[PDB]
């Protein structure tokens, strides 16, 4: 099994004590080609690309012509906690904003469990805890494009809630930036034991958010 | 290894033989936030939530402000045989409970997969594998705004044990749920090998003539 | 029981890679589009391998308990062979479609199978302790009618096509026709020099004879 | 100055030009088309929604390689329909059997400006002072079908005023030559709003046969005198 | 019987030019969203001035002879006022101060809009008089990728008051309206070049330094 | 009384106003724009499709925080083009080199209203009685480009009647300052429909250079 860890810092994360690292890279969320998003599961090795670029892909048509950084495509990456920039950052200035990752060869499968409660969900019997966090569900940015995580995948359990955990890189421009239409979606905490048929609308400001976000824990068998 | 099962009724499904239960919950098909659909493969634990809510998520913006059940987002869940009210009006509150399917997430000793015959016959499990259950080939679906998601054909999620023309129900952050005329379920069709490369013959089927025209499937585990 | 699916990209059945065993063969399904909504099957999974082909492999049902088969305007997309469009460039129908559809094999493997990408013209090496199943080119996503489409998980064998094709898939319709269209786009990982990772990309327009050489390479490996 | 007004019969019969206007030509009622999955409509109040010749595929497309394709993919065309019921089979209609389902239209020249007004009530709104009545109807604003794509009408255009209410005012056709009604073919209409409730949370309502048209906004198409 | 439509961008009804009789006043409707599909009204046409407001001014029906009013998840969008951005959605009566008003006036001739794509205000055509000057409002987007735009020759494309967020979203059945972060307004730019700009220079503008970067326009009427 | 009519040369030369009308101004032919992935066009029959200044990015967008961004993302602008040959390299055109590819337009003031009529045959449709001809052309209905996004023309408007048929009538430009013709740029035109084919399955056809213009509906722009 392959355990994927995203540091959410400009430093590569360490692999668990008893695990060999296959490679390190940059946290890829999704590509957008022809305004169609194609995502990588944050819990799968595909979300950890060894080499970064504002435009890491090219495209071809049946006429046997391929175009690289010759149109208007873009890429999205999991970001670090660096503060929001006033203007787009270019080239070398992008580095501090891209989350780093490591792919580790593990002994057994890893899963994520979610409580939909303020309490941390316990790992199944015969399973050990790797880390705890918040239930990251989906995201949207340019247009209605975006994507989401598999709740059983470790990628759906980010160590801490973050309003805008990803950044947009505008392909051929060679710049990345945080735009106002960026949304992150998270599972909520539900007071009821198991059934809530009538949600009570609410707007949450900094400091009063986390108590409303579902908790999770990533576990590995044994 | 995990295996997820959906009863498609208000009763908790039982873990298939050879597997142990982890937890039971409600069958989540997919959600729709800011007009974008995002599903959880029915063959994975993500399709099984411990708690139900017409709005099981919230969203947050660039100004670090989150909004919960304040806009027009959706949640979709596998439903039960519960009849649609005669009024055809939205269902609310506790009255929603009878319409939501239950699920079980179980730990299995080996990998599990689904196979499809694309005929009225049940596809055999590969040599060395054992049957967990049989059903109908469920491929994808669409609802509000023609948005939707689908199942991986190799996953048990693409093999529903009970065929339903309307297998899921639509809910809103408002706390209302209902079956709408644009709710479409897509299934693999039956194909005669003699006609694989012939123009498909169009067909419109009605009640009682449905199941016999949907591909069959079997969920198998690599053990014994 | 780990699984790995392979696509020949020809009319011949592909063979299971050394070290793996065959379960069954079929036709290479890339994705479908119903009610204008696309839904794909990762090429590295058994879902991308159907025992039976049809320009319309699915049907749809409504809440009034009425189902319709090949009775609207839906699509099905399949990995294709080297067969070119007829000179007329008109849609292909019936038996003539056979030569265009790729075959696949669903195989059982002794251990985990994964794909690695170099993002260079070099073939990436399998991790220490892993053996090779096959090598290819980094295929990541695609779009066609209405710019809808799907893609491959980069660690999935499906992101590693053994032969590069500018047009790796063909578009079919419920009405029984199939054809290549100018807007059928295939997206691939590009080659990136380490010193250029954080530099503005240098635009490039490539033509026949220089395509394959500018695409990232990959290798499918098994522990 | 050359004012024009288009009218749709919603039947196989040509509609008569409204009082005070003269006929230019008749045709079939085109609602909208969908090419490469993209919808583009023609305002029902304009001559563009009235084509001399009908076809399940009234257009073709060309690419930059100078190759054009006609009825060679998976495109659509939508037309206002008649009261002709769906066949018992509920299966797609083809060939000559399509004829009875397509609405007819008339493009007429008017001596002055033509406009529509909506009451947002069950009552017919009166024409502005100095304007004469051309016809009355129901407030038809937009529609959607395949892929939730669609188009709509300008609220001051005669096209937003359909003379006969129909839960399914249009039919879906395909390049392959088939047409049919689908469960997701939605018609949107201006609702009745009591002035006192303008700033009050809407009261939900589910309507069934017999009580549909009694809860839809009414309209009147008028012409300056 | 020509019609002139004016939107105040305030909670007060606009006055019709002297000599022009007002047919009616109403609320500034930008667009409706049904089944996540936007249907806009040209701000320069009378259809954009709805006499009676409501968070859900429409209903829909399906071919089965069933209609639903405020029974799903649809919405409406309206031009807004200078009322301060609320910390949370405003409900029912509290909505009123946020909705722009409008008037439909019977005019002697057709009115048009001219745009400069410059800091300088464009003159009306020879023989035409100015009704008002404003800023070039081109298009907008909000929920999902839905939204719409104005006709540059229509008076609707020329708003007297420039505003980063000129419209508000009302969530149909909820009976509330609010400003969400994905709301975008698009305006023609002030181009430094005289008539041909082949290479735009990216820039980010903060409050106070915006209006001088927005194209100007005038609404005119012959005579 | 003052009614505008816009004419597009589809070349680098300014088109002349038709007889009976007087010129107001000349500009470049804007087909449509694409911002935040949404297309928005300007009907070719209106003055809005004729801009005094050309730019690969003639607009900017502003957010709720009162911040506007100009040419910093991935938006587009599309313009009617000229017969200028596509570069041999097939690479994007930049800066001043874009000029030869952009169509010019003229906005004219007419004494009466103008309309377009379509024959849906190879015959030039006659103007209604009491209307005079301004020009003839081919029935242009809609188009799509990047992301399958696009817009169209009102068949009652002169914009639906292009004087020169072009398989590739427009060019795509980006805020970056690059423009080009891409393989997914599609132009849709009214087809020629034969009377006995109206209610029959359309006969599929794929046409090549030389047999194009002959299968496209003709039109005529007329003025009262
Ligand atoms: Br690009
Ligand atoms: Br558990
Ligand atoms: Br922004
Ligand atoms: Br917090
Ligand atoms: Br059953
Ligand atoms: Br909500
Ligand atoms: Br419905
Ligand atoms: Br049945
Ligand atoms: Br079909
Ligand atoms: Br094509
Ligand atoms: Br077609
Ligand atoms: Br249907
Ligand atoms: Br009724
Ligand atoms: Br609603
Ligand atoms: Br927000
Ligand atoms: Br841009
Ligand atoms: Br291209
Ligand atoms: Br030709
Ligand atoms: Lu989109
Ligand atoms: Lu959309």
């Amino acid at each position: 099994y392959l355990l994927v860890k995203h540091s959410q810092t400009d430093q590569e994360p360490m692999c668990p004590v008893g695990m060999n690292k296959l490679w390190s890279g940059y946290s890829l969320l999704y590509f957008e080609g022809q305004e169609k998003a194609h995502n990588q599961d944050l819990g799968l090795a595909g979300s950890c690309l060894a080499r970064f670029s504002t435009m890491p892909f090219l495209y071809c048509n049946p006429g046997d012509v391929c175009y690289y950084a010759s149109r208007n495509d873009k890429s999205y990456w999991l970001s670090t906690t660096a503060p929001l920039p006033m203007m787009p950052v270019a080239e070398e200035d992008i580095r501090p904003y891209i989350s780093r990752c490591s792919v580790c060869e593990a002994p057994a499968v890893a899963i994520a469990v979610h409580s939909q409660d303020v309490s941390i969900p316990h790992c199944p019997a015969g399973w050990r805890s790797l880390w705890i966090g918040y239930s990251f569900l989906m995201h949207t940015a340019a247009g209605d494009e975006g994507g989401g995580q598999s709740l059983v995948s470790p990628g759906s359990c980010l160590e801490d809630f973050r309003a805008t955990p990803f950044i947009e890189c505008n392909g051929a421009r060679g710049t990345c930036h945080y735009y106002a239409n960026k949304y992150s979606f998270w599972l909520t905490t539900i007071p009821e034991q198991s059934f809530q048929g009538t949600p009570s609308a609410d707007t949450l400001k900094a400091g009063l958010i986390r108590t409303h976000i579902s908790r999770c824990q990533v576990c590995m068998k044994n | 290894f995990l295996v997820t099962r959906h009863s498609q009724t208000t009763d908790d499904p039982q873990c298939p033989p050879g597997t142990k239960i982890l937890y039971h919950g409600y069958s989540l098909l997919y959600v729709q936030g800011n007009e974008r659909a995002h599903g959880q493969d029915l063959g994975t634990a993500g399709s099984c939530l411990r708690k139900f809510s017409t709005m099981p998520f919230l969203f947050c913006n660039i100004n670090n402000v989150c909004n919960f059940a304040s806009r027009n987002d959706y949640s979709y869940w596998l439903s039960t045989p519960e009849p649609m009210p005669m009024s055809m009006a939205p269902i609310t509150g506790e009255n929603i409970r009878p319409f939501i399917s239950r699920c079980a997430v179980c730990e299995a000793p080996a990998m599990v997969m689904a196979v499809h015959s694309q005929t009225i016959q049940i596809p055999q499990c590969p040599t060395g594998w054992s049957s967990l259950w049989i059903g109908y080939s469920f491929v994808m679906h669409t609802s509000a705004g023609a948005e939707g998601s689908g199942q991986a054909l190799a996953s048990p999620g693409s093999c529903l044990e009970e065929f339903r023309s309307a297998p899921f129900i639509e809910c809103h952050g408002r706390g209302t749920c209902n079956y709408y005329a644009n709710a479409y379920s897509f299934w693999l069709a039956t194909i005669e090998r003699s006609e694989m490369f012939k123009k498909p013959t169009p067909s419109t089927l009605k009640a009682g003539e449905l199941r016999t025209h949907v591909s069959r499937c079997q969920v198998c585990m690599r053990r014994t």
